[PDB]
């Protein structure tokens, strides 16, 4: 209300409008959740098939960066595949140069880097993209970053992307997190996104759940969902 | 020091007919004084009425085959329809001085036919000209090859002999005893014979073995 | 390979062999060497088959070009500078070409001669090729202003009949081209060995 | 489909029925409504 | 919508639909085709006496059996012109055959809609064009918008749609040439305004067994005193 | 709405609206469809004329021999979108000698129209394409968005009012995935039936239909293999 | 590379029923002077081929990483699409190419062997771009030395077991110790079949010499 269409200008009370609401684009996005365990990372995103046209296999918010890193995002998905390959490409570069995993602070360092950039220019806009990074080291254990559309990128246990952001880490921080291998958390984020919005606003959703950690031996997948298939015959005992 | 070129050799032969042009070309692949494989056909079919056979340097010979293919497929994709045989020697030709200061080591012989429905060879150089003859032998026994095709196709040098129009089995015949004889004496020729006929019905192919040395 | 060319009272005569060699080995004997740029320009091959089929090829697109922007048709010599324009700017590295330039003007006859070193010059006869100077020589004998056809018909084949029997790089079908005020018109293909049945008496 | 085009519906039905001058509303006319321009237009196409 | 680089709220074409705007206002032209083969006329619309006529050109020669016709603007039609001139020839250079006018077109409109100022305008000008490829006569119309079509017997420019209308009057699939030609003169003199002449009009006509000059030059006035 | 003019600005409730006004765009091309079996992927478009006696615009276009694409909307970008595809392809081909798997291809046609959607100076692509194809595990029938957020399908359908056309393939995705290619087509026009006003029936010369088989190339059919298809019909339920 | 300074020696690989066997040593002299006698010559590509070379150690260490980054991209992809064996070999023949276009050739002689979906394959890329399909391929001095012996085997039986062609190779392999220069008595044997890629460790050699007791 006053100045607020260059990415470039400042306010009358110094913030820039252009990040604001960028940031509150991802807001009206899909929630999306992630959490670790002491030996793995878990990821979970509510995604909703739009009336009856999908086909339950398609456009896979979770990607896979590395041989060992993927993404959780949330928000415009075509921003989301452009960040993917450039991370793609930084990981690239390192495992070109220094002949070993990139450490995953150096990876987000790089990436909010480039996100940061995006916000500096006038000539371009900053990211719709609110992503989560996890990793696993042998020598390092677990780690889960989290980037917000502005870029500023630090460490967490768990954390929430989309509607209920607030409405996801009021029952996420009530797990007792270390003490838990992630095969218990892949049933336990089952029930943190089957809580949220049955069927209130849209008709229906569905769940994807990837996985990292000490049991793929450091590899990072999806899991076999249909496998111990953890959230259907728990989920309709999470509804009492 | 490092050599940009090596003498891979190779024998094509190409006739054409009244309604049909036969290519044929031995599979032998060889290096100095030893053998890389028996089994290497020259021939390429690219459409219906098109085959052309690439000797020289491997290479630039599968390099050259696939530029070609995709500029067939440029001409279909752009203007419905296939090239005819003259305007594969012209682009050829276009491509061979496209490369004239880093030339091919390449001879090349397009057999096809035309559009009226009869057999047309467009030969090559390294460097880039073409014409339309009746019979050309491409490669190390090119000299073993042209001059009795002189005797047999042209005719010529003879003295009361009638012109009688070359048939289809006869040609054969020929190219059988032709190969033959060529790879008695040459040390680039044998172990094998990759006939391929055009015809206005298709493209035939036929093996016929020869000495194993 | 032996060309020749001269104009006269009736046009210009232009005359060629066949042969093309590799070496001391003949790849072909009927390579046809007057390459027919337009139905008003004839050029020919004299030293190098693809430098000059490429070049007058892109100097008949170049005509063609021409035409269509000014309807109206090219001279001879602006073809000729042309020509030696686009020569002129790979000097030194490697080009063999000797062409002849042939055609009608406004202003009648001409004849214009351009190499790969780019010495265009004007004139009334030329003779490009390894065994060129047993055509100078017996042309520069039968040589006139005021002939007649068949005379300079004559001429020419008895020319190209001398190289190709003298020089050992010649042979092959004698081809022989009229330029005449309307169009090039070709007169006869004939081959050497027909003329030494009828020329050795 | 919103009250208004829903109105602009049966109120088209109702003059169809009055084109042929009919006593009643068949579902003919129902979906003629339904199927009018429903406020949308036109097009062109233009190219 | 103020620029090249905006789209509308819901299907304005602008920076292209004001150049369809703009063709309206050009002189007319009427090109048929028939098997026989394809026949073209133009209005040139001579404001003074010295005004020579021969010298506006409506009507270039592209190919050996390739014509034209312009609209509206006259230098992006001087520049289509000069490029489609060019193209053909790189045709005939590397293939030693003829363009066919559909290769021809689609030439043309690889960069008759690829206006970009950063990364120039789009053009003004509506194009009719005539040839005989091996399917015998083609006739052709494109936009300044790159939407090539093949059209029957287009009509351009000014008064199009009763061009248009009683075209559709008269024409049909087994035409003749000559009855073509005074069917187009006829609708020319009851679209221009002023007296028809030997000096108002041009014809283009381009057979298959006369490819060469596709040009009448004052049997024109044979054709017209014939009405 | 005076922030509504550039791809650049962010709405103040995160909309940019330009993405909007270029799915509007597409809303207005012609009728399509494109389903597919379990073994044959088969799309169908419908034709429009300027007038009469004109020829009709054409929209199955080819592309490579096992890659088809169908099309709505702009005609300059479709063609843009087309040589870049082709040329994707053929290199490619040259370089790995092998067919393109079609999920990596149309990655990179939405990295390709990434970057007109971010920063100033070009427009989203008005595009509608419908891609058929086949990799090692069958047809797929995949469509983009001048958004890019390309979807893959087991039955699509876009254009000027596909819907009827999509509340037809609700109530036969389940029987498509059975049927060889004959009665899947009289499905697909079984759709484009529904695409048009009542008052009028789908004549020969307007609708095209292309075929791509797991052991048939890619081809594009009109009229002629298309009195074929035509026949097999009944009248719409009057 | 216009000087080759750390040279390998000869590669044999060959067909069999379903599987490729490809055996090098593991030498890696400097001129005369064995300087570095213990390095590993074969790649075990992703699950289907496999890549063992000559020439420039260097280079295959380039190529090595090269190839390594393009088969974990693709894997990254999630497609469920890999390279098939003969892309691989396109690839780097078109990479050969397009080195010594350039004046500057990749002192190399590689061989790649696959197997994937029922049909073997076992490619050639040389140096100077010169590729071809083979049933048994030899490099170095081992197409002057021990590809008779491959194509006597071959055409005395056209098809193989896998026992028979592991001790041909060990045979070979025996015959390259005994009369070349730049060989060593220390190999590796590495195999593909549908069960996966397999690298044995380094085997050794069982020698003659019963003719040093004659004069």
């Amino acid at each position: 209300t006053g100045y607020d269409l260059s990415a470039s200008t400042f306010s009358p009370d110094g913030r820039v409008f252009q990040v604001e609401y960028a940031m509150k684009a991802v807001e009206n996005s899909s929630t999306a959740i992630g959490i670790r365990c002491k030996d793995g990372v878990v990821f979970g995103v509510e995604k909703l098939v739009l009336s009856k046209l999908y086909e339950e296999g398609s456009n896979k918010r979770l990607f896979n960066v590395d041989r060992h890193v993927g993404m959780a995002v949330a928000g415009l998905l075509a921003d989301a595949r452009s960040l993917a390959d450039i991370a793609r490409e930084e990981a690239s570069n390192f495992r070109s140069n220094f002949g070993y995993n990139i450490p995953l602070k150096h990876l987000a360092d790089r990436v909010a880097m480039y996100v940061h950039a995006y916000t500096l220019y006038s000539a371009v806009r900053p990211f719709g993209c609110s992503f989560m990074l996890g990793s696993y080291s042998v020598n390092d254990g677990a780690q889960l970053y989290m980037i917000d559309p502005s870029g500023v990128s630090y460490g967490y246990w768990g954390c929430a992307i989309g509607k209920a952001r607030q409405a996801a880490k009021t029952e996420i921080e009530k797990l007792q997190m270390k003490e838990m291998t992630c095969r218990d958390i892949v049933k336990e984020v089952a029930k943190i996104i089957y809580i949220v919005h049955d069927e209130v606003k849209d008709k229906a959703f569905e769940l994807e759940l990837s996985w990292v950690g000490e049991l793929t031996n450091g590899r990072h997948e999806i899991v076999p969902k249909d496998i111990r298939e953890e959230a259907e015959k728990y989920a309709k005992e999470s509804l009492k | 020091r490092f050599s940009p070129y090596v003498f891979n050799g190779g024998t094509i032969l190409a006739i054409a007919g009244e309604d049909f042009a036969i290519v044929a070309s031995d599979t032998r692949l060889s290096e100095g004084f030893s053998i890389h494989t028996r089994d290497s056909p020259k021939c390429y079919k690219l459409t219906d009425k098109t085959v052309i056979g690439c000797s020289g340097f491997h290479g630039d010979c599968l390099t050259l085959t696939k530029i070609i293919e995709a500029r067939l497929k440029m001409y279909k994709h752009s203007n419905n329809k296939a090239m005819t045989t003259g305007a594969i020697a012209a682009m050829l030709s276009t491509i061979l001085y496209s490369r004239r200061f880093f030339p091919y080591y390449v001879y090349n012989i397009i057999g096809g036919l035309d559009e009226e429905g009869k057999g047309a060879v467009y030969s090559f150089d390294p460097v880039g000209s073409y014409q339309r003859d009746s019979f050309k032998a491409g490669g190390s026994a090119s000299a073993m090859l042209q001059p009795l095709l002189d005797n047999q196709v042209g005719f010529k040098n003879m003295q009361n002999v009638e012109h009688v129009p070359l048939s289809l089995d006869r040609a054969m015949r020929l190219v059988k005893d032709v190969f033959i004889s060529a790879a008695e004496r040459d040390v680039y020729t044998g172990d094998a014979l990759r006939i391929c006929i055009v015809t206005k019905e298709g493209i035939r192919e036929e093996t016929v073995s020869l000495r194993k040395d | 390979t032996t060309t020749l060319a001269f104009k006269f009272r009736h046009g210009v005569i232009v005359a060629a062999d066949s042969r093309a060699t590799a070496g001391a080995y003949i790849a072909s004997q009927t390579v046809k060497k007057v390459i027919e740029i337009n139905p008003y320009l004839l050029g020919t091959m004299a030293g190098g088959a693809a430098d000059c089929s490429f070049w007058e090829r892109l100097l008949a697109r170049q005509c063609r070009i021409y035409e269509l922007r000014n309807k109206e048709r090219i001279s001879v010599a602006a073809a000729s500078k042309l020509l030696a324009n686009m020569v002129y700017q790979y000097k030194g590295m490697g080009l063999s070409m000797g062409t002849m330039i042939c055609g009608w003007d406004k202003r009648g006859p001409g004849l214009y001669y351009v190499d790969s070193e780019g010495n265009r010059i004007s004139g009334a006869t030329f003779s490009v090729g390894s065994g060129s100077v047993y055509a100078y020589g017996v042309m520069d004998r039968g040589y006139s202003y005021d002939l007649e056809v068949e005379q300079a018909y004559d001429l020419a084949r008895r020319a190209i009949y001398q190289a190709t029997y003298r020089d050992a790089y010649s042979g092959g079908a004698v081809n022989l081209y009229h330029v005449r005020e309307d169009g090039w018109i070709r007169v006869s293909s004939d081959n050497v060995a027909d003329l030494h049945e009828k020329y050795s008496g | 489909f919103n009250g208004a085009q829903c109105k602009a519906v049966c109120v088209e039905a109702g003059m169809i029925a009055l084109r042929r001058g009919a006593t009643e509303l068949t579902h003919e006319d129902y979906m003629e409504g339904i199927l009018e321009v429903q406020a949308k237009k036109k097009a062109n196409l233009q190219y | 919508d103020r620029g090249v680089n905006t789209f509308s709220p819901e299907g304005r074409l602008f920076q292209v639909e004001y150049a369809i705007e703009a063709i309206k206002l050009g002189s007319t032209a009427i090109g048929i085709q028939t098997s026989e083969g394809v026949c073209l006329a133009v209005e040139k619309r001579i404001t003074s006496p010295l005004m020579e006529p021969s010298s506006i050109e409506k009507i270039v020669e592209i190919d050996a059996h390739i014509g034209c016709a312009m609209s509206g603007l006259i230098a992006d039609a001087k520049t289509l012109i000069d490029k489609a001139r060019v193209e053909t020839q790189n045709h005939w250079f590397t293939y030693n055959e003829t363009m066919t006018v559909e290769s021809v077109t689609q030439a043309v409109s690889n960069l008759a809609l690829q206006f970009g100022e950063e990364d120039s305008r789009p053009f003004g000008v509506a194009l009719l064009f005539g040839g005989v490829d091996e399917k015998g006569p083609q006739l052709f119309h494109m936009d300044p918008s790159g939407t090539f079509v093949q059209c029957d017997a287009r009509a351009i420019g000014s008064a199009s749609e009763g061009a248009q209308s009683s075209l559709q009057e008269v024409y049909h699939k087994s035409m003749t040439l000559k009855e073509a030609i005074k069917s187009s003169l006829i609708i020319l003199k009851q679209v221009m305004e002023e007296k028809l002449n030997a000096t108002n009009i041009e014809l283009a006509t381009v057979q298959p067994g006369q490819n060469f000059h596709m040009f009448t030059k004052e049997e024109l006035e044979e054709v017209i005193k014939d009405i | 709405n005076q922030y509504d003019n550039d791809v650049t600005v962010w709405s103040p409730q995160g909309r940019i609206h330009q993405i909007e006004y270029a799915m509007e765009a597409v809303k207005q091309g012609s009728a399509t469809v494109g389903l597919k079996s379990k073994t044959h992927a088969v799309l169908v478009a419908l034709k429009r004329a300027q007038s009469e006696l004109a020829a009709h615009q054409k929209k199955i276009l080819h592309v490579d021999n096992h890659i088809g694409i169908s099309i709505a909307g702009l005609t300059a970008d479709a063609r843009l979108l087309c040589n870049f595809m082709r040329q994707e392809c053929l290199d490619s081909r040259f370089v790995f000698d092998r067919p393109l798997p079609v999920s990596r291809l149309v990655s990179l046609i939405g990295s390709k129209t990434q970057i007109p959607t971010q920063r100033y100076g070009r427009r989203p692509y008005g595009v509608g394409l419908l891609i058929a194809g086949y990799d090692d595990m069958g047809p797929h029938i995949f469509q983009t968005c001048p958004s890019a957020n390309y979807f893959d399908c087991r039955a699509m359908s876009i254009g000027a009012r596909s819907q009827s056309a999509r509340t037809y393939l609700e109530r036969h995705m389940s029987e498509f995935m059975e049927c060889n290619l004959n009665e899947l087509v009289k499905h697909g026009l079984r759709a484009l039936r529904e695409t048009l006003p009542a008052e009028q029936d789908l004549t020969t010369k307007n609708v095209s239909i292309g075929i791509v088989g797991k052991d048939l190339e890619f081809t594009i059919y009109d009229d002629d293999d298309v009195s074929p298809f035509l026949e097999g019909l009944e009248e719409r339920p009057q | 590379t216009q000087n080759p300074m750390v040279t390998g020696t000869s590669v044999l690989g060959v067909k069999f029923e379903g599987g490729v066997v490809i055996a090098a040593d593991m030498l890696g002299s400097y001129g005369s002077l064995a300087r570095f006698r213990n390095i590993s010559r074969i790649m075990r590509v992703n699950n289907s081929t496999m890549l063992g070379a000559s020439g420039d150690y260097a280079d295959f260490q380039y190529l090595k990483q090269v190839l390594g980054q393009m088969v974990i991209d693709e894997e990254l992809l999630g497609d469920g699409h890999s390279y098939s064996p003969r892309a691989i070999h396109s690839w780097l023949t078109r990479a050969m190419y397009s080195r010594r276009s350039k004046m500057n050739p990749l002192w190399n002689t590689m061989v790649i062997g696959g197997y994937a979906d029922g049909e073997s394959f076992l490619g050639y890329v040389d140096m100077l771009g010169v590729a071809y399909e083979a049933p048994s391929l030899a490099t170095g001095y081992g197409a002057y030395l021990a590809q008779p012996l491959l194509r006597e085997v071959l055409e005395k039986q056209p098809v193989l077991s896998q026992t028979e062609a592991r001790d041909l190779v060990e045979r070979c392999m025996r015959v390259l110790y005994y009369r070349d220069a730049r060989s060593y008595n220390r190999f590796q044997i590495a195999t593909v079949t549908e069960k996966g890629v397999e690298i044995e460790g380094p085997l050794s050699t069982e020698t003659n010499w019963d003719i040093a007791h004659m004069i």
